[PDB]
DNA sequence: GATGTATATATCTGACACGTGCCTGGAGACTAGGGAGTAATCCCCTTGGCGGTTAAAACGCGGGGGACAGCGCGTACGTGCGTTTAAGCGGTGCTAGAGCTGTCTACGACCAATTGAGCGGCCTCGGCACCGGGAT
DNA sequence: ATCCCGGTGCCGAGGCCGCTCAATTGGTCGTAGACAGCTCTAGCACCGCTTAAACGCACGTACGCGCTGTCCCCCGCGTTTTAACCGCCAAGGGGATTACTCCCTAGTCTCCAGGCACGTGTCAGATATATACATC
């Protein structure tokens, strides 16, 4: 039995009713349609960011779990600081 | 149908993207910044990183959403999420 | 005298684009051999120190529209003899399908289906028409087979090839 | 002799202690003064006052009797002076102050 | 063995509200709220004695840091409780 | 023209364009404000320094704000545009 | 007393040529009136607070270029 | 003290001083210590993005036919430049200008 | 006793362009810059110091705070001449 | 054809690049101690897998709500010009006040002793959530 | 639909007890910083004069804004389908702790050299006029 061959992207399981939940959230009527990608696309560099400073702060710590401390201090430096992880 | 789902909203503080797709999001950037060797990901700091950037995303919507009802429309259009962010920083 | 060659962003995804598209046009397939597997069919097994994101092999085919794409793999599997050769992939709300079954000198088609493989497929758009390429998302070593994700859950295959879930 | 703790001469609740010590373990200055880590007490005594105050009120609001990060995210978000303090700082699991512009209700 | 705010938050809840309890995820917001204000305050505190070429973070270093740090009304009544508990703690000895 | 060359004219000079004495007597009735009637000196140059960081805050608040007034279709700033960029800055 | 009309109409005029304004609404000006009445009123407060704690009288360069570091606009140009 | 002593600055091929990078690592109360490569390091960062930057203002100087660097020019090469204008994001630079941009949308036809 | 770095930044100039000249502004904002610079990287190793529980700061420290604080090609390059200048000095 | 703007020459002017005395800090050598690097252990807690369930996502479709282009009115902004005005610059004055210094006194670090507050494990109970019903 | 009301229930919070570590006390010293005093800088004030800039007015026309139409594209709905998730389990890596030792840095003192203020020659660039050209 033959089957097909496909595959995903791990950024596209940020769904669309999660992006519509996210904006409905901050008060958005009316969405477009191509918020979508623009949100994943937003989404997936504010990662970047705040991961790049995580495993940073992990990598110099001799460590190999990024504990919630490496991402509360990777928001802080941000500039997004994070309440209620222990900080 | 849209009021009964942004008044659900507000009121309510639970996450909003699923965990596993975000996990699964997040370890893939990880993988990236270690050069291809995986951190095995603390599961407090992922609900760290995702309430940063579900506060993040919720943020960045309202501020586009006052981009957009100030363009006279009322749908949300990749401009504006793309200027609240170009003005923002 | 002292000058900084610090090869700003735009420089850098330029230049990778460029070599992706050069290694591509080119074909060497460098070091990567046809040999025998107990059991599961053929075997391509890479013989260089492959890392993070390294290029491998694209899956070079003959690419069309989603209406023909939903049907060809239909048509070709009346032919219980065809293996796997033909690929999927939405992109710009439009499904594509690598029609690959017929033997070309690239080395794409000649690899089988894993879920604990060493490879995964990613996409190249080399002036629009968008190549599939294929890069070790891991360190590899020379010796090892090629063995990526062929992503497709139809419950039909599923029960049909147990080595599907491996 | 019978001690009592700076935190009982100085009428606080928080500790003067621990504070002090931080101060010093902290790499803050070479040295610490005597009233500092008394003076930064009542400080972070006062503040945690009004935030848990206005918690409170906005728990008494919903007819709860816990404080949750909901109600301390309205708490901060609603009073001015708060929020510009903690102005940069997510409170998570704090969801949202619901706020719908005008313009969209149905006319 | 890990220190933090919770018995002392509590004693003010105790005394803000008596008859309300709080969350231990509100709890752990206090905490870091705390030790936020607490880095804030002391690090501006340090900051304002270094830039003096002064060594010790005296309560006028504290009192400076809270000026600075926080907006108008906050930073009035944090100085008038401060100064308050200074005296208080200087006078009884 | 004539708007045109005064901005390519001032988008490529490095002026101060608020004057130095009208500016000098606002901070120094602002300094005021606070520290109720009691004159602080002002270093001749913490004026220049606050002026140069009031006309940097400025003009990138209007060039902030003339974003926000090109995208809402307009060419003429508005004062709901300045409120606007201050208002999404976070300000 | 109006020592904020001294900024006239056209220096606000000239900062928003600079800024790349084209055209200038007749209301922007009192509107930028304000919008510097509170800029300048935050950094003179941080300046002279930096000051009082100084134990000085004469607001410095550094209290100034201290003021915007804190409110996190650092100048480059006065010391530092 | 004989030996004819080589500044660490020279020892380690810098130009940035790194006895008074230690200094001020020492009489800044960052840490108790400070590790004998820590100065080192800070120098040679600080002088590479020192010259990183002063590369880019000499260009911006000679491309405006000037041989001096101003603070015009200094504004220039940041905030032309993608990743010194990040790293100086909040910064303003005293009679640094504006880039010139009037957005094509206000052009005439 | 004013402690700048005038000189040091004369001399990476006449390093980079011999023959180009600095006013006197432009000295005293590539003066500022390289105080806030080095405000921030030590700042940051402070923080690094203090979270990993230890005492000295270490070209460990100083590396990781340049890679927390300048984005990427310049942490990446700022990284590079800080580690070729830390061998050469425990060479010599 | 003004009206302004790109290009050269003359120049001169304040700002810069450079030589010098010295003095303050940078380097060397040595000692000691304590910070941390290394090794080993324990067990937490992260990863991986499976079954099943069900909540949620995906897809397709109709429709009607909204985006966008066009248009006309009218108003309010830009430009131009003669007038009024206030900034600016140069002087002097002067004097308050910043910067520096020497004395000394109070105040904070340090160190031994101690003791009691707080942190962790145990245990109970009720606040808030949930499932169901009546009213708005 | 959604709030007000009953009754269950459950799980998390609030209180209780034993240990331990760190907060308090007291005494000593040394050094930081408070203070008084002195010098001399530069900030404030004023005033005359120039004149650059602001200002007030008028006009026209560029543009904002309200209205209309149409076309298309979000949204809501219903059905299938899929994968998040929860529990359970198993393993095993690696986090956290601790003990040892060694080496790396602070402290000290002596030496000395480099860098900083200061005086000075000179030249990069900002005008000023003339020449030539771009432009609406």
């Amino acid at each position: 039995k033959r089957h097909r061959k496909v595959l995903r992207d791990n950024i596209q399981g940020i769904t669309k009713p999660a992006i519509r939940r996210l904006a409905r959230r901050g008060g958005v009527k009316r969405i477009s349609g191509l918020i979508y990608e623009e949100t994943r696309g937003v989404l997936k560099v504010f990662l970047e960011n705040v991961i790049r400073d995580a495993v940073t702060y992990t990598e110099h710590a001799k460590r190999k779990t990024v504990t919630a401390m490496d991402v509360v201090y990777a928001l802080k430096r941000q500039g997004r600081t994070l309440y209620g992880f222990g900080g | 149908g849209w009021l009964k789902e942004i008044r659900k909203l507000q009121k309510s503080t639970h996450l909003l993207i699923r965990k596993l797709p975000f996990s699964r999001l997040a370890r893939e950037i990880c993988v990236k910044f270690t050069r291809g060797v995986d951190f095995n990901w603390q599961a407090q700091a992922l609900l760290a990183l995702q309430e940063a950037a579900e506060a993040f995303l919720v943020h960045l919507f309202e501020d586009a959403y006052l981009l957009t009802l100030h363009a006279g429309r009322v749908t949300l259009f990749p401009k504006d999420v793309q200027l609240a962010r170009r003005i923002r920083g | 005298v002292r000058r900084s060659s610090r090869k700003s962003k735009a420089e850098l995804q330029s230049e990778e684009r460029k070599r992706i598209d050069e290694l591509i046009e080119s074909g060497k397939e460098e070091g990567m051999k046809i040999d025998l597997i107990d059991g599961k069919g053929r075997g391509v097994i890479a013989t260089k120190q492959f890392s993070r994101g390294d290029f491998v092999v694209e899956y070079h085919g003959d690419l069309i529209e989603i209406t023909d794409a939903k049907k060809r793999e239909a048509l070709y599997a009346q032919d219980p003899s065809t293996g796997c050769y033909m690929y999927y992939f939405q992109y710009l709300s439009k499904t594509y399908c690598v029609d690959a079954t017929r033997e070309t000198n690239r080395l794409g088609r000649l690899i089988n289906h894993s879920k604990c493989g060493n490879c995964q497929t990613k996409l190249h758009d080399i002036d629009g028409v968008p190549h599939l390429i294929l890069i070790a998302s891991r360190d590899i070593a020379a010796g090892e087979e090629l063995l990526y994700d062929y992503g497709d859950r139809s419950k039909a295959s599923i029960e049909a090839h147990p080595w599907l879930k491996h | 002799a019978k001690a009592k703790t700076r935190s009982s001469r100085a009428g606080l609740q928080f500790p003067v202690g621990r504070v002090h010590r931080l101060l010093r373990k902290g790499n803050y200055s070479e040295r610490v003064g005597a009233g500092a880590p008394v003076y930064l007490a009542a400080v972070l005594e006062y503040l945690t006052a009004e935030i848990l105050e206005l918690a409170g009120n906005a728990a008494r609001d919903n007819k709860k009797t816990r404080i949750i990060p909901r109600h301390l995210q309205l708490a901060i978000r609603n009073d001015e002076e708060l929020n510009k303090l903690l102005g940069r700082v997510t409170i998570a699991q704090g969801g949202v102050l619901p706020n719908i512009q005008a313009v969209l209700l149905p006319k | 063995r890990k220190e933090s705010y919770s018995i002392y938050v509590y004693k003010v809840l105790k005394q803000v509200h008596p008859d309300t309890g709080i969350s231990s995820k509100a709890m752990g917001i206090m905490n870091s709220f705390v030790n936020d204000i607490f880095e804030r305050i002391a690090g501006e505190a340090s900051r304002l004695a270094h830039y003096n070429k002064r060594s010790t973070i005296t309560s006028r270093e504290i009192q400076t840091a809270v000026r600075l740090l926080l907006p108008g009304e906050l930073a009035k009544h944090a100085v008038s409780e401060g100064t308050k508990a200074v005296t208080k703690y200087t006078s009884a000895k």
